[PDB]
């Protein structure tokens, strides 16, 4: 409905090369009035 | 030949009609994109 919805979580880990088994549910971190039909995404990383 | 612009003459001695008048237009569109604004929502004392 033209809004964006961001949900997040953070947890510490001791894990080497795969996702944690077990469970949690992400909280809505923020909601934004963006208004754009979205078809593709990219991520920004440090160098 | 003429240059396309000319200044406006506004002076403190002028009568009504020649004096300067400010204009504001509140252009808006409704019911396409997502909304972001409304007028005020009032509230009243916390009844228990
Ligand atoms: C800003 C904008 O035009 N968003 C469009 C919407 O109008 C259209 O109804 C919908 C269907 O594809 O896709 C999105």
């Amino acid at each position: 409905d033209g809004y964006f919805k961001i949900y997040s979580k953070h947890t510490p880990i001791n894990l080497v090369r795969d996702l944690p088994q077990g469970f949690s549910a992400l909280e809505p971190l923020v909601d934004l009035p963006i208004g754009i039909n979205i078809t593709r995404f990219q991520t920004l990383l440090a160098l | 030949c003429y240059f396309p612009l000319q200044s406006y003459g506004f002076q403190p001695t002028y009568g009504v009609g020649y004096q300067p008048y400010r204009v504001v237009v509140l252009s808006f569109e409704l019911l396409h994109a997502p909304a972001t604004v409304c007028g005020p929502k009032k509230s009243t004392n916390l009844v228990k």
